[PDB]
C-alpha cells in the first residue's frame, strides 16, 4: 500500500523499492500422529530422518 | 497423549486445563486500588539519570 501511494508522487520519490525478498513456495508436510502411533513410530525418528 | 486399544484417542484437553497465564504469580501490582503493572528501572554504574 505504501509503495502504491509512493508511486503517485514521482516528483519527490523515485525508485522506491523494497530491499527484501518476496514470498515463494514451500513444501508443507502435515504429519499425523494418530497413524504414526498406531504403527509404532517415534515422531522424533521421523523428524531426524527427514 | 495415547491411543487406546479400543481406538479411543486421549488428548490434553481430557487430562489437563490449558490457559494463558503468567509464568510467575508471585508479584502483583496495584495503582490506587485498581490493577496495574509496570517497570522498575535500575540505572547503570557511570550513567546520568536525567
Amino acid at each position: 500500500q505504501l509503495l502504491a501511494e509512493a508511486a503517485k508522487h514521482p516528483d519527490m520519490l523515485t525508485s522506491v523499492r523494497p530491499n527484501g525478498l518476496e514470498d515463494t513456495p514451500q513444501f508443507k508436510i502435515d504429519i499425523d500422529q494418530e497413524k504414526a502411533q498406531a504403527l509404532g513410530v517415534s515422531i522424533n525418528d521421523i523428524n531426524t530422518t527427514l | 497423549l495415547k491411543v487406546n486399544q479400543d481406538g479411543s484417542r486421549v488428548l490434553l484437553r481430557d487430562v489437563a486445563k490449558i490457559e494463558l497465564g503468567g509464568e510467575n504469580y508471585d508479584i502483583i501490582a496495584e495503582f490506587n486500588g485498581q490493577p496495574a503493572s509496570g517497570l522498575g528501572i535500575k540505572l547503570a554504574t557511570g550513567a546520568n539519570a536525567l
